[PDB]
């Protein structure tokens, strides 16, 4: 999920690993916009039942 | 001649990839 992002980039940096070296940010090309990326979903589904 | 000692210079930025509060080898 690409959304907006309120860190600051160097001029000559384009992407963020800062974490387990796993890409988070994304410097836009044409618009020299930080985005945000996450993923958007996942997880399990559990059933209550008396 | 004449040699001299750098302390610590000569040091750059090895990749183009921006991290922060967080330490690299
Ligand atoms: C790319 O082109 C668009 C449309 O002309 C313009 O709005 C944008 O600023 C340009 N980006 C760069 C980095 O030149
Ligand atoms: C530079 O090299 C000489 C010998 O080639 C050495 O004696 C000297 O200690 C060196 N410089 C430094 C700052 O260690």
């Amino acid at each position: 999920v690409l959304t907006e992002s309120n860190k600051k980039f160097l001029p000559f940096q384009q992407f963020g690993r800062d974490i387990a070296d796993t890409t988070d940010a994304v410097r836009d090309p044409q618009t020299l916009e930080i985005l945000d990326i996450t993923p958007c979903s996942f997880g399990g589904v559990s059933v209550i039942t008396p | 001649p004449a040699y001299t000692n750098s302390f610590t210079r000569g040091v750059y930025y090895p990749d183009k990839v921006f991290r922060s509060s967080v330490l690299h080898s």
